[PDB]
Parts: structure tokens; C-alpha cells; sequence
């Protein structure tokens, strides 16, 4: 503390970077998220606090489309999250322009994690206050899902959660048996887990932003049709 | 052509423990002479001289820049320049302007500060060194100096006969060319003295 | 003050920032062992996987920088990946500028020079990750080197990095002092028993990931579950 | 050029092995030009080694 | 200018003429067209002499620095790559045609470097204005895995043919033979062209060459 | 109170610059005395450890141009770069005008660069003050003293060393313009150096002196070697002995 | 700020801390003999795990310039790389002078990027330079902030004071032949704690023929009969 947690370039006496240790606290404080790799795809899901009913239908959505087959579910400081999503979109576009075809998810996650590490390495710039999952599917490489901490590195996840209640979500995620369940029931189950996570116990009403990618969508990461997934929300309510 | 814009003819030859550098003293545009006392032989040291041939403006610019670099190097080191090192410095200075070359063909003539070993070399416009032990020349009529030297030069020559041979070659060459002449300056460098002579030349 | 806050020389005549980064390598809870043998060099590090929701396929700390050089990383994972990317870029750039493949010692020297530039100046900070890189080199046999956050690139025969690196180095010093060369069975077994004595869990053949570079067979073999299980069975026999 | 001093060392070793005293004494008195032609330390230690070997076995207390 | 090289059994033999001409007039009769790079590799030059000299000196300096940094012997492939990058960066403005030869830990190598940056590895290489004659001599009298003396003789024959069949080349033969353990420069190896003696004392004694004025500045 | 270099004081003083200039007095000792047909510099060799070889041939005295020479009295790190820049400026003027640079112009350029260093940016002032002796066509022999503040001065007898006050007092007491010659200037310089150096009978090794003289249309800057210096010391010792005994 | 900095009234505090750091613990003695210069240092590796033929303390900058150093070895690597580049650039500019001893003074002078442009944090290594391409040898020392000193015999280790005292008492002298390396090893012995061996001691010699880092064979040969 004191003089060591002032700039990211200052190492702790024990050998730690306290700026990122505090940036992780913003992710821990912001709303939670969940992403599950189904048998033939990856299903996302994020609850979003409607801080006031003055807002329209779900805006500043935690889900983003960084590429044609790749989607990003982010939590934490949302402005820097959107800036990082723009960075990821630019990286995917550059890779498609240079090497053709579609950017593999592992390489995209590695590059964006390296960019985040570059931002947390120096002193003038500050570490990003956001953690996100990158999910994509392809016929060749199946379904992948990588999660990036505000300072850490991408890690392969069968199913991951980040935000306010990580352990509470992860317990039921590990309770759920993935790797053999189709993405439909996985949408139902991610909605169920999010509603199991507390929504109105001490906060306002929450909206359910759920994303899709898989062979059922032949790649092409898109937001699940909310009109037909309201019944999945109803099953989650029960 | 361009190298023959202002004329010029510079000679350098080797004797026995002595060197000799000579050059015409004519400056002028294509056809006319402007002055008969133009300087093309410049002393880089007590026993080391340089001769330049080409555009007179490029002659003076190369001389001034080389003097600047040489003075800086002498101040940095404190020991006198070796003629091989100065030829190298000239070569680098010329090559620094590879695509904008100074249209000059410098030659080096002098003695080692300690061993008193004669050293004569020539350089092209780009800066290729041509180190030999008999003679080098430059200018519009370099072929004439070659033709004269290939029969008037003798190895291990006394400084007096070296001066006689260099004077004969320069006078005949500036007589047989159309752009250079009207006076020949010659410097004889020995281990202890410098002999500067202005030859009796056809002023036309 | 700020002697211990920025990369500046201390009044006592020391550099505290890199001294803190070296302990940052200890932070993270991991260890690695590198053993050079008669003809091969093997590196093994534990694979600490919390919960199975992670993909054990990609949680590794060892990578292929080029076709013949493999590294293992100890410390913070972000800086580790950044230095791995830098090493791969350096190897590719060396192969482009110079036809022959980059020697492992030269790659370690370049990485250590980058780290020394990092500990120089004050705008940036040193990367808290210690890299041990191995590779077969002609006219040199197996070669193992370590580049640290300071920039001191060295290490040979038996070298370890991590939290309990001192105990592993002591045991490997005892082993190398025992004058007997290790073939391509004894080197791997020596590394495995070193890491097992450091952290006594009997090393179920899923929590470690060993990289091997031999002379007759080049390339950085990341040995699979079957190979590590066979080596463990042979050792515990 | 240093092979000669190797021969001197080789000769001294055999003289010590056999136990010769007069021959070793003559050799020590003869090698002085070679002692003052090489490195001072190397010549000095060669002198010490030859002297110690000479004083080892043959106990000429009136001559040592 | 005529330079050539061959890969013999134990290494490389390089040959070159020593005629540096300005246009159509001979300027240098002993111009060293074989340039040292590293104690195991040499390289012959052709084309613009100044550009060739500067390029080869830069490559030699960089490769000496590289060898000092690595602590090992340098490699012919590395020198080729450096030369190719440097020349292709300038897109042939460096009018330098080079013949690189050397001995590495992987075996002797011989390469041809073109001003535009083209390179290739060949058992025998010829370059320069009179390159055609030396290439023909090789094609007629080349045998793979040919011994040291025979390789030297073949290179000498090719250089001599280039000298006597190209007017802008010759006046000496410069040779270098290199192997795993031998680096031997030969300088003038054979002088097939000797200047005839000057008949009569064609010299000028003192008293002639009337001088207008003379200045004497004695030194220490 | 001190801070980043480009500051002032509540009174309005540049206390960083003043501190640096006072620190120049600490360590090093050089003095310059101007006389007719020759101006000379005297320098005190600080470290005379027997383990040196004295191959640089000059430590305090630096030849900066054909017609001038300087002597630094500050930290050597800035002294080297300042001497290099001064030689570069002199040779640039020589290239531009094809004429030796006047001493005043050279000193003004150097003090301008020092004023710039102490003026703008977060850069340290050049902690070095140096003398200059030289000859020109306009003013003949000249002597100048420049401080790290960038405010040079045209002097004729000055010292810049540790006991600079004592040395300048000794100069003022025993300085006579007009009557002064090169030999008398040598005698005065050796006497004042003996005064400012506590150990009497100064060795020729601990004192380095250089004299600039005007030969026939050419400036010669000769550094006095050991034998000539100790001969001057012997003559000075004879003078001191005669003066002391004649009372 | 971004240069050599932190100079209060009458002091160079940051430079003084750098000089305290370069006190180090590696003696790295240097002796300028009549025939040449010997730079000998101590390689006391921690345990036997480290190697001695892998990393070196003596680096040949060019044909006859050898270099030995002091504390902060990682800084020394960058410094010697810069010195090699600078010497190579000088040799390329002034082509073919075989510049070693007419360059040793020059390369020491161009060791101004070494400290006069410190780079925020000054270098923490003092280095000794040897060169003999002038008919005479040269030994120079560049410190973390100063410049060439032109030593004849000195040490830059933890016991550099007593090492220099041993050098002067043992009379480094002027008539000493090239084999003053024995005296250099003896001076190391005073600042050495152990039975020094061929791999434990690294020494390079620079004579008029050139510079050469002595292999462990000759180092052990010299260490024999000591």
C-alpha cells in the first residue's frame, strides 16, 4: 500500500502489481456474467441492472459482436469494456484482411490479452477495468470459449463466470453437466443459473441478455431471439 | 562533359622516400579562363597534400568539408593523420553523397609521419580508392597523364628527378589538352621540407 | 525518497525494483525444473489447475518458440505470454535476417537484453516472469538457459525456478555432484523425482507437463499423458 | 622453445626418482641461463621444485 | 572485370582480375577485387567499384559484430541474407555484382549476388564484364569433387581466358583458397602480362623544366 | 529549497545555478594570465596517484582550435561534451567563413548554449566553468572566463579553482600590465600556483601549464613539458632563496 | 530527467549511489605491462549448477580490444554491445586502420553515450579497456559517470582498495614483461575466497600481436605453480 499502489510500473515489496489488484476489484463489484460451451456451440448470458426505468429496451448491452463468428460478453467498467470491444473488432478485421478467412478464437484471445497486458505494463496508461469472455464456434475447430481478466491471460473454459458473484455461479456451472448437452437446453440452463444468482434480493429488476454461437447458427454469433427465449426465461423463473 | 565543366588536371607521383603532387592553376567556365591562380592542391598536413579535379565549386566544397572533418579528428585524437586514414575519410565523405556526388576525383600524396613511407592514391567521384605505388592523376585529360607517365616514370627516383618527371608530364599534358593549363603548380614533399614551384607554362 | 518505488539506484548501492520483481516470479504458486543430460535436455513444471471448468488443453506454461527451442515460464501469466510472444518474434526475425536457426544462447541473450532495457529507464517496468529455455545445439549438445527480469541470462545442466526453487536446486546440485551422466531415461526420471521431492504429491500423470529436446530427435516434444505416465511407471518401479 | 624447460623438468623427475644428488646439483647450477630467459614466476617455481626434490632424499647436511 | 569461384572438395577457391578501368582507360593495375569478410569467408566484387567496396565493408563489419556477439563462426547463408536484404532494399541502385564464397560448419558454400538482389547457390560462379569466358571455361572443364591443386589450376585457366578474351579485365590473377582449417590469400598468383622494357634512357635530367618561382618551407 | 531546474526563488534568485557555480569553486584549479606576446594557462593536477601513465598528454588543458585552448574546472562528464561542442562550433565557423573563429564569438556561442541549458526544459545546468586563451586578428591575445550561469567575462588575470579567491588576490597584488612578458607571466603563474597549493616546492608533475604564443603569422600553443616546467621551478626557487636571504 | 541527473549543490548523489553499486564484489584486476595489458577477473558462480563456458566476463570488443567489468553485468552486456557497435562504426568510417590503440583512446572517449547520456538510470558498471595497436599498450577505465582514466594497474571489486594497495606494493612497475599475469592472479588471490581454478578465474591478455581471452588450459597452467 501507500507508495506502491500508485502506478502500475511500481512493483510491490512482495512482488505484486497492486494497480491490477484493484482493477480486479471493479470487475468483482460490477454485475456478473456466465458463458457455457455447449456440445456443439457456446452460449452466453449476462444480467444487466436497469438502474432506472427511464432507459429504453436493453441498451449498453454487456454482449458485443467482435467478429462474424465471435462474440464478447464483458463485465466491469463498461466504457473501457466498449473501447476494448472496439479494439477486438479492429484486431479481427485486420486479421481477416491480412491472412484471410476467420480469426481463430485462441489467437484472437491471445492478441487481445497481450494488448491488455501492454496497457497494464506501463505507468502513464492504466489497466483496463473489465473482464470478458470470447466465445466462437466453427465446424473445423468446434466451439471455444476464452475468458480474459483485467490483467490476466486468456484461459480455455468449458464454462466460466465473472462479475459480482463468480463462485456462486461457478458452483452451479460445475453442477451442470456440459460437453453432452445441446445449446438449447444450455440457453435454458444459463438463464436458470442467472436467476439462481440474486437479481432483486438487493438490486433492481434485471434483464437477460443471452448470446448464441454454434452449428445450429452455422457460426454467425448472434443474440438469441428474445421473443422465443422469453419462454426459456419463464422456465428459468420456475 | 560535366566533369570537364571547369577543366582541371591534377597529378601525383612517387619517388624514393619522397612524393610529388602537381596540378594546373586554371579556373573558368566551358571555354574561357577566369583566373590563373586557382587553388586545387590543399595541405592537409606538414607532409600530406590533396589534389582535386572537377567542378571548381565541388573542388572547394570538398576541400573545405575535408579540412573541417580532418581538423575535428586531429583535435579528437591529437596525433597527426596517416595518409591512408585520410584517403579513407575522403572515400567515406564522397560516398555520403552517393546519389548527389561531388563531381571531383581527389588524389592523396604524402608521407607517413613516422616511417616516412611514400603514399599516393586516387579516388573516383563516388569514392572508390585506387592505391598504387607509381602515380595517379585526375581531371579531363587523365589519359594524357597516363600516357606520359607510363614512359617517364622510373621506380626509386631521386626527388630532383621526380620533380623533373612530374613537371615534364604536367607541362606536356596541359599543352595537349584544350581546357586545362596556363600554369602548373607542383609540390615536392621530402622527409623534412616542402618544395613549391610554379612551372613556366604556356599561358594560352 | 522513491528509491524503492522507481527503477533507480538505492542509497546503499542496490536496485530494489528488480529485487522485488524476482520475488514476483515466486508469486503465483508454481515451480519448474530444467535438467540437461548427456544428450538431451528436459524441462518439467507442475500444472496447477483449479477446478475442471478450465481447459487443461490450454493452461500450459511451456511453448515452442521455434522448431527446436522450447521455453517454460514462471511468474505472472500475462508477462509470461508477452515474453513468449517477444521470443517467438525474435526467433522469426533472426531466421529472416540470418539464414540459420537462432541459437538458444543467442535467443536468451536477446530476451535478457530486452529485460535489461526494461529495468533501464523509468517509464516502463520489468516483467515479473522468469523464462527457462532449452534446445539442441550442434557442436554443443543440449543447451539450457534462464533469462530473468533483471537481464542476467545464464544457467546450465540443472536449473530450477519457482516458489520452492531453492530446494530443487539443492537436490539437483546433489545429483550433479554425483558424477554419472544421465541418458534419455535418467534425465527425465531425475527431473520428475526432483519436482516430486520438492512437492510430495506422488505426481499423478496429469498435474505436470514435461518438454523434451533430444539430439537424435530434435524439436520441442510436449510429451503427452501416455509418455509421462510411462515415465512415471518406470521411475516408480 | 619451452620444450627445453620441459626436458629440464623431465630430467629432474628422473633424478628424484633414482635419488641422484650430484647430477641434480649440476643441473641446477647449469640451467641458470634458462631461468633468466622466461617468466619470473615460472622460473622461480621451477627453482623451488628442483631444490625441494634435491633436498628430499640425499641428506648431505654439509652441502644442502 | 572478371571474377569467378568454384567449390572444390575441401572448400572454395575464388579468382579475380585486377583491372579497374575508368571508361575505356585502365586506372588500377592491382585493384584488389577479392574482399575479406570473415576469416572463413571471402567475396569477389564486380560492377561499380565504390558501391561494391562500401557494401562489402558494411557486410564484413556487421558479420564481425555478429560473430563476436554469438561467439561462434559466421555462416555463408547469413552473409548472403544480409547482402540480399541490403541490395533489394535499394532495388539495384547499388550497381554491385558479388561472388560470395566461404566455409561454414555445415560445409563450404558459394553464392552469386546480383545488383538487384538476386542470389543462388552454385557449385561454380562467374561474374563481371568478362564473366562469359570464365563461365565457358568452367562448363568445359569442371569436375565435381576436384582436388585443391586442380581447382586452383581451373580457376587460373578461367581467369586467364577472361583476361585474354576481355579487354576490360586482367593484368594480374588474384586467388584465395579456403577450407575447414586453411585460409590462404595468394594476391598476384600468375602474371601473364608483363610490361616491355623501355628502349633507351627516356628520362629528363635536371636543369630543364624552367620554373617561375620556388618556395622552400623546411620542417622539424 | 530546490526543485526542477527551471524555477525561481521567492526572492527571485536562481539558487540551483548559484549552487552549481559555487560548486565549481569546489574541486579543480586553473588560472589564466594574459601578457604581451604570449598568454598562458596554469592548471593544478588534482590526482597524482603513481598508478597512472599520463598518456592522454593533457587533462585540464584542452586544445579546442588552431588559435585557442581552454581549461575546464567542473565535472568531467559535462566537461568532455562541452569541449567537444566547443571544437565543433569553432570548426563549423571555420567551414562557414574560411577563417579562424574570433575568441569572443566562440565564447559567446558556448555561453549561449549554457544559458539555453539553464533556461528551458527539465535539464540540469552544465556544472562546469572553463577559461579560454587565444589570439585573433582583431583583438590579438585574449583571455575569457565563463561560468555555468552562462555569463562569460573578458579577463586578463584570473583563477577558477578551489582557492580562486587567494589566487586572484595574489595575482592582483603582483600583476603589472604592459611591463608583463611571457617569462614574467610564467614566473607569476608558478608563484601564484605555489601560493594556492599548500605543499611548497611543487613538483612538475602536479602542475600542467600551456602557453600560447604568436610566431611568424602563426599561433603556436605549446604545453610546457616536465623538463621546462621544472626548470621554471628551479628559477623560481633561486629567486625565492635570493629574496629571503637578502633581508 | 531523461539524462544523467540528480545533482544537488556540489554533489552527484545518483552518481555516488551508482559508484556504491559498482563496488560490486568482482575484483577484475587490470595490469598494464611493457609488452601488453592483462585483464583478469573472478568467475565465482553460485553452486556448480551454473556454467563457466556459457557466459564470459571478458569480451573482445574488436581485434585487439578486450574488456573486463564490474557489478551490474546485465548493464555491462548492453555497454559492451554498444562499444562493439561504436568501434565497428569508427572502423567503417575510417576504413582499414586496424584501429585498436589509436582507437582505444577514441573508443574510451566515445564511451560518453555510456554515461553522459545516462538513460534516466545511469549504468552501474565500471569497465577496463586494453589495446595495443600503437607499438605501446593501453589500459583505460570508464566508470558509471566519469571518463577515461588511463590506469596502469587497478582493481574494481569489493576489495578494490586492498587490491590496489597490493598492486602498488607488489610494484606493478614498468620493466615487467608480458607475464605480469602472475601478479594479476596474485592480486585476485587477495580478493578471492577459495581454491581458484581454471573455470573460476577468467583472464584476457592484449599484447602487440592482438587480444586473446585465455582458455581454461592456459589459465590452469598459470594457476599451477602459484
Amino acid at each position: 500500500g501507500t507508495g506502491y499502489d500508485l502506478s502500475a510500473s511500481t512493483f510491490s515489496p512482495d512482488g505484486r502489481v497492486f494497480q491490477v489488484e484493484y482493477a480486479m476489484k471493479a470487475v468483482e463489484n460490477s454485475s456478473t456474467a456466465i458463458g457455457i460451451r455447449c456440445k456443439d456451440g457456446v452460449v452466453f448470458g449476462v444480467e444487466k441492472l436497469v438502474l432506472s426505468k427511464l432507459y429504453e429496451e436493453g441498451s449498453n448491452k454487456r454482449l458485443f459482436n467482435v467478429d462474424r463468428h465471435v462474440g464478447m460478453a464483458v463485465a466491469g467498467l463498461l466504457a473501457d469494456a466498449r473501447s476494448l470491444a472496439d479494439i477486438a473488432r479492429e484486431e479481427a478485421s485486420n486479421f481477416r484482411s491480412n491472412f484471410g478467412y476467420n480469426i481463430p478464437l485462441k489467437h484472437l484471445a491471445d492478441r487481445v490479452a497481450m494488448y491488455v497486458h501492454a496497457y497494464t505494463l506501463y505507468s502513464a496508461v492504466r489497466p483496463f477495468g473489465c473482464s470478458f469472455m470470447l466465445g466462437s464456434y466453427s465446424v473445423n475447430d468446434g466451439a471455444q470459449l476464452y475468458m480474459i481478466d483485467p490483467s490476466g491471460v486468456s484461459y480455455g473454459y468449458w464454462g466460466c463466470a465473472i462479475g459480482k458473484a463468480r463462485q456462486a455461479a461457478k458452483t452451479e456451472i460445475e453442477k451442470l453437466q456440459m460437453k453432452e448437452m445441446t445449446c438449447r437446453d444450455i440457453v435454458k440452463e444459463v438463464a436458470k443459473i442467472i436467476y439462481i444468482v440474486h437479481d432483486e434480493v438487493k438490486d433492481k429488476a434485471f434483464e437477460l441478455e443471452l448470446s448464441w454461437v454454434g452449428e445450429l447458427t452455422n457460426g454467425r454469433h448472434e443474440i438469441v431471439p428474445k421473443d422465443i427465449r422469453e419462454e426459456a426465461e419463464k422456465y428459468a423463473k420456475e | 562533359s560535366i566533369m570537364s565543366y571547369n577543366g582541371g588536371a591534377v597529378m601525383a607521383m612517387k619517388g624514393k622516400n619522397c612524393v610529388a603532387i602537381a596540378a594546373d592553376r586554371r579556373f573558368g567556365i566551358q571555354a574561357q579562363m577566369v583566373t590563373t591562380d586557382f587553388q586545387k592542391i590543399f595541405p592537409m598536413g606538414d607532409r600530406l597534400y590533396i589534389g582535386l579535379a572537377g567542378l571548381a565549386t565541388d573542388v572547394q566544397t570538398v576541400a573545405q568539408r575535408l579540412k573541417f572533418r580532418l581538423n575535428l579528428y586531429e583535435l579528437k585524437e591529437g596525433r597527426q593523420i596517416k595518409p591512408y586514414t585520410l584517403m579513407s575519410m575522403v572515400a567515406n565523405l564522397l560516398y555520403e553523397k552517393r546519389f548527389g556526388p561531388y563531381y571531383t576525383e581527389p588524389v592523396i600524396a604524402g608521407l607517413d609521419p613516422k616511417t616516412f613511407k611514400p603514399f599516393i592514391c586516387s579516388l573516383d567521384l563516388i569514392g572508390c580508392p585506387m592505391v598504387t605505388d607509381d602515380f595517379v592523376v585526375s581531371g579531363t585529360c587523365a589519359e594524357q597523364m597516363y600516357g606520359m607517365c607510363e614512359s617517364l616514370w622510373e621506380p626509386n627516383m631521386d626527388p630532383d628527378h621526380l620533380f623533373e618527371t612530374i613537371s615534364q608530364a604536367m607541362l606536356n599534358a596541359v599543352d595537349r589538352d584544350a581546357v586545362s593549363g596556363m600554369g602548373v603548380i607542383v609540390h615536392i614533399i621530402e622527409k623534412d621540407k616542402i618544395t613549391t614551384r610554379t612551372l613556366k607554362a604556356r599561358m594560352d | 525518497g522513491f528509491d524503492r518505488h522507481i527503477t533507480i539506484f538505492s542509497p546503499e548501492g542496490r536496485l530494489y525494483q528488480v529485487e522485488y520483481a524476482f520475488k514476483a516470479i515466486n508469486q503465483g504458486g508454481l515451480t519448474s525444473v530444467a535438467v540437461r543430460g548427456k544428450d538431451c535436455a528436459v524441462i518439467v513444471t507442475q500444472k496447477k489447475v483449479p477446478d475442471k471448468l478450465l481447459d487443461s488443453s490450454t493452461v500450459t506454461h511451456l511453448f515452442k518458440i521455434t522448431e527446436n527451442i522450447g521455453c517454460v515460464m514462471t511468474g505472472m501469466t500475462a508477462d509470461s505470454r508477452s515474453q513468449v510472444q517477444r521470443a517467438r518474434y525474435e526467433a522469426a526475425n533472426w531466421k529472416y535476417k540470418y539464414g540459420y536457426e537462432i541459437p538458444v544462447d543467442m535467443l536468451c541473450k536477446r530476451i535478457a537484453d530486452i529485460s535489461q532495457v526494461y529495468t533501464q529507464n523509468a517509464e516502463m517496468r520489468p516483467l515479473g516472469c522468469c523464462m527457462i529455455l532449452i534446445g539442441i545445439d550442434e557442436e554443443q549438445g543440449p543447451q539450457v538457459y534462464k533469462c530473468d527480469p533483471a537481464g542476467y541470462y545464464c544457467g546450465f545442466k540443472a536449473t530450477a525456478a519457482g516458489v520452492k526453487q531453492t530446494e530443487s536446486t539443492s537436490f539437483l546440485e546433489k545429483k550433479v555432484k554425483k558424477k554419472f551422466d544421465w541418458t534419455f531415461e535418467q534425465t527425465v526420471e531425475t527431473a520428475i523425482t526432483c519436482l516430486s521431492t520438492v512437492l510430495s504429491i506422488d505426481f499423478k500423470p496429469s498435474e505436470i507437463e514435461v518438454g523434451v529436446v533430444t539430439v537424435e530427435n530434435p524439436k520441442f516434444r510436449i510429451l503427452t499423458e501416455a509418455e509421462i505416465d510411462a515415465h512415471l511407471v518406470a521411475l516408480a518401479e | 622453445v619451452q620444450v627445453k624447460e620441459q626436458s629440464i623438468l623431465e630430467l629432474g623427475s628422473l633424478l628424484a626418482k633414482t635419488g641422484q644428488a650430484a647430477e641434480l646439483g649440476g643441473l641446477l647450477k647449469y640451467v641458470r641461463p634458462f631461468l633468466n630467459s622466461i617468466s619470473k614466476a615460472k622460473a622461480a617455481r621451477l627453482v623451488r621444485s628442483l631444490l625441494d626434490l634435491f633436498l628430499d632424499m640425499e641428506a648431505a647436511t654439509g652441502q644442502e | 572485370t572478371t571474377i569467378a569461384g568454384v567449390v572444390y572438395k575441401d572448400g572454395i577457391v575464388l579468382g579475380a582480375d585486377t583491372r579497374a578501368t575508368e571508361g575505356m582507360v585502365v586506372a588500377d593495375k592491382n585493384c584488389s577485387k577479392i574482399h575479406f569478410i570473415s576469416p572463413n569467408i571471402y567475396c569477389c566484387g564486380a560492377g561499380t567499384a565504390a558501391d561494391t567496396d562500401m557494401t562489402t565493408q558494411l557486410i564484413s563489419s556487421n558479420l564481425e559484430l555478429h560473430s563476436l556477439s554469438t561467439g561462434r563462426l559466421p555462416r555463408v547463408v547469413t552473409a548472403n541474407r544480409m547482402l540480399k536484404q541490403m541490395l533489394f532494399r535499394y532495388q539495384g541502385y547499388i550497381g554491385a555484382a558479388l561472388v560470395l564464397g566461404g566455409v561454414d560448419v555445415t560445409g563450404p558454400h558459394l553464392y552469386s549476388i546480383y545488383p538487384h538482389g538476386s542470389t543462388d547457390k552454385l557449385p561454380y560462379v562467374t561474374m563481371g564484364s568478362g564473366s562469359l569466358a570464365a563461365m565457358a571455361v568452367f562448363e568445359d572443364k569442371f569436375r565435381p569433387d576436384m582436388e585443391e591443386e586442380e581447382a586452383k589450376n581451373l580457376v587460373s585457366e578461367a581467369i586467364a581466358a577472361g583476361i585474354f578474351n576481355d579487354l576490360g579485365s586482367g593484368s594480374n590473377i588474384d586467388l584465395c583458397v579456403i577450407s575447414k582449417n586453411k585460409l590462404d590469400f595468394l594476391r598476384p598468383y600468375t602474371v601473364p602480362n608483363k610490361k616491355g622494357t623501355r628502349l633507351g634512357r627516356y628520362r629528363c635530367e635536371k636543369g630543364t623544366t624552367a620554373v617561375l618561382t620556388e618556395k622552400i618551407t623546411p620542417l622539424e | 529549497y530546490d526543485s526542477r531546474t527551471t524555477i525561481f526563488s521567492p526572492e527571485g534568485r536562481l539558487y540551483q545555478v548559484e549552487y552549481a557555480m559555487e560548486a565549481i569553486g569546489h574541486a579543480g584549479t586553473c588560472l589564466g594570465i594574459l601578457a604581451n606576446d604570449g598568454v598562458l594557462l596554469a592548471a593544478e593536477r588534482r590526482n597524482i596517484h603513481k598508478l597512472l601513465d599520463e598518456v592522454f598528454f593533457s587533462e585540464k588543458i584542452y586544445k579546442l582550435n588552431e588559435d585557442m585552448a581552454c581549461s575546464v574546472a567542473g565535472i568531467t562528464s559535462d566537461a568532455n561534451v562541452l569541449t567537444n561542442e566547443l571544437r565543433l562550433i569553432a570548426q563549423r565557423y571555420l567551414l562557414q567563413y574560411q577563417e579562424p573563429i574570433p575568441c569572443e564569438q566562440l565564447v559567446t556561442a558556448l555561453c549561449d548554449i549554457k544559458q539555453a541549458y539553464t533556461q528551458f526544459g527539465g535539464k540540469r545546468p552544465f556544472g562546469v566553468s572553463l577559461l579560454y586563451i587565444g589570439w585573433d586578428k582583431h583583438y590579438g591575445f585574449q583571455l575569457y572566463q565563463s561560468d555555468p550561469s552562462g555569463n562569460y567575462g573578458g579577463w586578463k588575470a584570473t583563477c577558477i579553482g578551489n582557492n580562486s579567491a587567494a589566487a586572484v588576490s595574489m595575482l592582483k597584488q603582483d600583476y603589472k600590465e604592459g611591463e608583463m612578458t611571457l617569462k614574467s607571466a610564467l614566473a607569476l603563474a608558478i608563484k601564484v600556483l605555489n601560493k594556492t597549493m599548500d605543499v611548497s616546492k611543487l613538483s612538475a608533475e602536479k602542475v600542467e601549464i600551456a602557453t600560447l604564443t604568436r610566431e611568424n603569422g602563426k599561433t603556436v600553443i605549446r604545453v610546457l613539458k616536465q623538463k621546462e616546467v621544472e626548470q621554471l621551478i628551479k628559477k623560481h626557487e633561486e629567486e625565492e632563496a635570493k629574496a629571503e636571504r637578502e633581508k | 530527467f531523461s539524462l544523467t541527473t540528480f545533482s544537488p549543490s556540489g554533489k552527484l548523489v545518483q552518481i555516488e549511489y551508482a559508484l556504491a553499486a559498482v563496488a560490486g564484489g568482482a575484483p577484475s584486476v587490470g595490469i598494464k605491462a611493457a609488452n601488453g595489458v592483462v585483464l583478469a577477473t573472478e568467475k565465482k558462480q553460485k553452486s556448480i549448477l551454473y556454467d563457466e563456458r556459457s557466459v564470459h566476463k571478458v569480451e573482445p570488443i574488436t581485434k585487439h580490444i578486450g574488456l573486463v567489468y564490474s557489478g551490474m553485468g546485465p548493464d555491462y552486456r548492453v555497454l559492451v554491445h554498444r562499444a562493439r557497435k561504436l568501434a565497428q562504426q569508427y572502423y567503417l568510417v575510417y576504413q582499414e586502420p586496424i584501429p585498436t590503440a589509436q582507437l582505444v583512446q577514441r573508443v574510451a572517449s566515445v564511451m560518453q553515450e555510456y554515461t553522459q547520456s545516462g538513460g534516466v538510470r545511469p549504468f552501474g558498471v565500471s569497465l577496463l579497456i586494453c589495446g595495443w595497436n600503437e607499438g605501446r599498450p593501453y589500459l583505460f577505465q570508464s566508470d558509471p559517470s566519469g571518463a577515461y582514466f588511463a590506469w596502469k594497474a587497478t582493481a574494481m571489486g569489493k576489495n578494490y582498495v586492498n587490491g590496489k594497495t597490493f598492486l602498488e606494493k607488489r610494484y606493478n612497475e614498468d620493466l615487467e614483461l608480458e607475464d605480469a599475469i602472475h601478479t594479476a592472479i596474485l592480486t585476485l588471490k587477495e580478493s578471492f575466497e577459495g581454491q581458484m581454478t581454471e573455470d573460476n578465474i577468467e583472464v584476457g591478455i592484449c599484447n602487440e600481436a592482438g587480444f586473446r581471452r585465455l582458455t581454461p588450459t592456459e589459465v590452469k597452467d598459470y594457476l599451477a605453480a602459484i
